């Protein structure tokens, strides 16, 4: 058997080889991005956004972050998603973005996923896979980002009711907010201190 | 054949968050320890990337940014395997890699360094795995970089890669280097690893025999991903 | 004091005329043995070059032919010190030196290497040693050079230099290599010279503590020539 | 004690170093060439000319030579010179050339050397120090010019009679011609086989 | 899959031409260094040979010439693998093998030794490798035999075996020896071979496991030929 | 990765193995030899002959030598060629021979092939790849026939103008002789000294 | 000569400020990395000492505050060298000691260990360096003192020691210990410092040669200071 | 090349050697302290003041502290300084002191220093460089002193600005207060936790 190749951090240029666009860079025709909702992507669409901060409360403006999430029915783009139904055809389920270089916001366009089973024959409240990469951290940090609207299913939810201090659940928890028509998620990531958000080893 | 979870990542076999010799994970690294979960559909699942929508020349680092001419530099073609822990190929994955030009330089707006940039090197390439895990890249070999860490601080020359394959769990960045350079003894980010093992699974070893005479030389580095166990009795996962 | 002959040179300490391994050398060897004669005036003088006569950056390989931008490549300086076999400084020899730019491409009509050319590097300097046999000289480290001995060989990254000093006995042609090079154990010029520790005289060594922080590099290189002897009874030389 | 520093070959490009402006590469002010006249350097003016040939007989055309030799009054104007005599002040001594690259011809233009002192009270006949360096060649190769019309200096001299095999003592000399006006002393190397010239370890 | 040139044959891992204490080498060897050349199209082909046109006992060299009865000597099979240095196989290569018979005797108008000859053995064959490169004949194992280097000087027991492959470049005509043969290590045949391993990768090996029962021996032998790269970028073959 | 097998000479009784018919031994039924013509073979019947000479000058009478070639077009029989273009179906390409033991001479009966191409766009002249075992030899010696009535081809050829000594490239122009009707190229070998055949590592 | 900036400090070198075998540090220790900047004038300059302002015995210990007799305790003079990590001697640097006595009792308010005070000594001196870098000075070996970290911990023999010489980034203060205490092996705050190399670096040595009969026994200790480096290209400095 | 003796901390009883006059003994003639002010020194005088606290907030009161800075025309006491104009003569750039064992209050009588040149042509905003050493303090610690009337020059000081958390920066300005016409500079240092004063590796 053979180990897992070592994590290096994604140092302070992960924009180069993530997003050429942010770093002015035309290499590419087609580019990756923070958009996941295409023409005839079914679901209803919000926006999630927010900020990340180191431990003297200030915004990193050199982060990259990733969401894999599943379909409005919660069925996940993948060859390894085992359920039998049919997914969203125009759906990729990833996106990744770069904060804003002078504010330190970053922002996905996406769509609310339906909520997927759990193990054991348990279901999952509705959730987005989030990771974060940067000058600093030596492993991506994943994390979790549920709805605050969907109360009774977090109650339920297996993952944040394995987390015994019920006082970090809520910081997995985006507030729901409403710009002008648009539905709002506000993320924000604190990576140190008081109000750490929770991370998880998957 | 039912697959289960992937095997649980080996905490010791990579750096911590918390490394004082690389100050900028001070105020970066949690203070609470990872919360481990059992893994579920979202754990086992990742997005796939159509190869219809990669340019000829995504792998070519030498010619896809190159405008007037070629870049200057040392003309280096990189090629290896990337399998999982038990040593089943990892097929179709996405490789991505970026780098600095051959002083040193990033094509980025926030680097300063004095060493000349290269108006037809940009630094960014990716490629699908084959079937067989198999990939190959050609490129100008990275100089080595100083930063402000301690302030005479310098990476020994490397290039950054990251790989999204069969399951979001085997996500990763991390870097490489090229055999032989003597700052990579000195390196507090590559000593972030505790293990000498997993240090030098990082190094990309010459392969002389794969040089293109009077054009390119040749690097073997090899990439091994978390594994995934098959079930044989209860299928917990769903 | 009243000096002699310098010390014979030790044939065992350099490489054979004929070394079949580095093919050019098959035709253009002496078949007859070398014919050792003792020393005369004519031996033991060599030129003196005046100090007034180098330009200001001829020392510096990466400004002294920039024309629109700086040569693109690895800044590093070289330094270190001349002396003679019996440790005495070399003072005021002339040191000349050459080299490919970092795509391993001679600015030379006969190079036709595809590695890039870079309209800023030129690839010639020279200096004089000081009084304590002190040189350094500053340049882009040099790509490995591919060329035709067996179709696919390879020079490692290299430095050619000469030194013209006291004596015309002391005059000396060679090349250095820098720590850590993998194509330093394969190469058939390299490998001319029969002792190992004879290889390792021309390996420059990484020098740390020198660097100079966000600018350049540092390697420390020593060149030991022959030394003169002293006469203390008969002054044959004469 | 230390050792020498091992000796390599000056390889194809020993031009780019040794004569940029052959290599057509504009560096420096003050250049070193193969014109050893000052115009008030005193003596008669020579020219000293030839072809280097491998061991097929056909000449090298990358080849650097340099030559090394005294004034007119058998002084080398060197700190070593312990003659006790003024040396003439505008005359190096020193000259370096290469061949021409379609042709494999090289020349000096120089002055014809006086006799110098040899050991234990002898008298060298005129020559001028000699030293190759090409690609193929591991070590520069030392040799003597000895000139034809010196005959009786040359019956005389030191190192030529330290040359057994008389036949080989040939090689070492130069031969007088006048074109033009100009004195000419042809001098072919052959670095291997039929007629090699005699080198030395100095 | 597009093809490129083969690998460079390493020089230092075969004998030199020249090689004195192999008398008939020395005015059989070339002065001038070889001239190595970039493979073409002819380099890189090579003919085929068809399975139809070989005998049913081309690779039995106990049958093949057996005439009144069998002959006399230990019956031996010996058998391996072809691939090429990457460790590909090489699929239908012509062998070609040939021998002295258990005397030590050659059936060959020039051999005047005294070592009995066999009516019954006649010491060639021939046979093409399959799909995974194996190849498999039987023969009875030669005598050591004397000749003239120096005027006591002994061949070990040894099979002469050729190799008409993939590519002309492949071309490779050797000699393998027995495990444990005394004379092996006296040869000046085997040691115009300058390395150890190399001259210890011409030994066959005793396979105890695939001897037949009351019936022969068996030895195993394997055979590495140069091996081809692929072309991932440009392809200037043609 | 392996290291390639050794080589080791083919020894004196080369012939047991690769001729077993001129050591008068009848095993196989079908056997290789020196004959490339078949009776609907294209092209241009062409009879290749020499001897090969050792140091001294004197023949090797226990030489085998093998060539391999294009058809008639300019196509190898082989899988490997890339051309597109249809080969002679009833040509093999090589063949195999060895020298008279009385007298060393050594001949093929062959069809003079049509040029192939070069590299990087170039056309090589028409030409044969030959091979050299025997006694004495450690390593096959490898070498190429071209001809001299195809001036200008050879004047273009990328291998011939590779070879810098242009002395050396005339060994491997075979003579074109018409003996009785038939078409002889005479082309000795000289493994050693003056006139030596150019020899390479391919 | 242009003097450029101290070479960096070697953290790794030197204990970290968060030690927690050493308990005061826990809380005196910062939080945030150090932060590493460029050299400038206010980092490599320095104040100089006259040394008229100098008493006769301020490098004398054992009668710098002797008023009615001599100390109790073993008389011995500690000598040494100052340099620069390059080697070069530190010249007119002020050097100033300070220890316990005999009993290892401090003359400080705030000790109330039992063993004795002695009347006739002082426990503090200091010394400029001479153009060599050479110091001595002369006192009584001051015995291991108790202190409160764990309840019995003990600190070797060991003499305090504070250089101030020609930069602001020399700027060092440390303690040397005696050969042969085997308190130097518990000491958790010698065991600060993470190679062994380095601890070893503060222990004087036995120089048995330059003991003065029937009076004086002599100890060898040498101290490095942080070296400058000299520019030959830019000067960045101002 | 040597490595640096290896630092250790000072130990509480620093003061002995360092300042024996606090620790009541009477060894030295000539003392050295916190009094940069000689009569005929130039410029305007101010006290620097302040205390150090330890991570729980309480004061050290076993604290040693040194200051090294320009005279008023921003020129160095030093060898070093390569300015060409001519120091203050009457100015020793350095004092030392201890705090009140009762209070853990330390203060300095020195001078408010000019602008000194920065590298590359920049020019520093007026500071002074100060160390601090202990018991717990394994390696002296640096920090720098700017004046909050200053902050023109302040905005523009190349540290400062090398400083990216903007809000750390503020930990290192000393407030101004008037004292009975006495200009008094207050700056206290936190070495641990909450508004932890910024240190530097020089
Ligand atoms: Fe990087
Ligand atoms: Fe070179
Ligand atoms: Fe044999
Ligand atoms: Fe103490």
């Amino acid at each position: 058997e053979l180990k897992e190749t070592p994590s290096q951090t994604g140092g302070p240029y992960v924009h180069i080889g993530l997003l050429p666009k942010q770093a002015n860079i035309e290499v590419f025709e087609h580019n990756l991005d923070n958009n996941l909702v295409q023409d005839n992507t079914q679901g209803q669409r919000i926006r999630l956004e927010g900020q990340v901060f180191d431990g003297l409360g200030l915004p990193l403006r050199d982060v990259l972050i990733e969401i894999w999430q599943a379909d409005t029915n919660g069925v996940y783009p993948s060859q390894a998603d085992t359920q039998g139904k049919q997914v969203d055809p125009n759906f990729l389920g990833w996106g990744r973005t770069g904060a804003d270089f002078g504010t330190g916001f970053w922002s996905f366009n996406t769509i609310k996923p339906g909520a997927v089973p759990g193990r054991k024959g348990s279901t999952q409240a509705p959730h987005i896979s989030l990771i974060i990469f940067a000058h600093g951290i030596n492993i991506g940090l994943h994390t979790r980002v549920y709805f605050d609207d969907e109360a009774e299913a977090n109650a339920k939810d297996p993952v944040l009711n394995s987390i015994e201090w019920a006082t970090r659940r809520q910081t997995l928890v985006a507030k729901r907010e409403e710009r002008d028509g648009e539905v709002v998620y506000r993320f924000d990531i604190r990576i140190q201190g008081e109000n750490e958000t929770v991370f998880f080893d998957i | 054949i039912i697959w289960g979870a992937y095997a649980q990542r080996n905490t010791e076999d990579h750096p911590p968050a918390y490394a004082p010799g690389y100050k900028t994970s001070v105020l970066r690294s949690p203070k609470n320890a990872l919360i481990s979960i059992a893994e579920t559909l979202s754990e086992v699942t990742a997005p796939h990337f159509s190869a219809d929508k990669f340019g000829p020349k995504d792998n070519d680092l030498i010619l896809n940014y190159a405008k007037d001419g070629l870049p200057i530099g040392e003309r280096v073609i990189v090629h290896g395997y990337v399998r999982d822990q038990f040593g089943r190929p990892v097929k179709n994955a996405l490789v991505e890699v970026w780098q600095a030009n051959a002083s040193g330089r990033y094509r980025h707006p926030n680097d300063q360094y004095i060493g000349a940039m290269d108006p037809n090197f940009g630094g960014c390439g990716r490629m699908l795995t084959d079937d067989n895990g198999y990939y190959v890249f050609r490129t100008i070999k990275p100089g080595p970089y100083p930063w402000r860490n301690r302030i005479n601080e310098w990476r020994p020359a490397h290039i950054h890669f990251s790989l999204i394959a069969d399951g979001w769990a085997q996500r990763l960045i991390s870097q490489f280097y090229f055999e032989g350079d003597t700052l990579i003894d000195s390196c507090p980010i590559l000593k972030t690893i505790p293990s000498e093992q997993q240090r030098r699974a990082l190094i990309a070893l010459e392969d002389k025999s794969n040089f293109i005479e009077a054009d390119s030389r040749c690097y073997r580095f090899d990439i091994t991903l978390r594994g995934r166990r098959a079930t044989y009795f209860e299928n917990d996962l769903t």
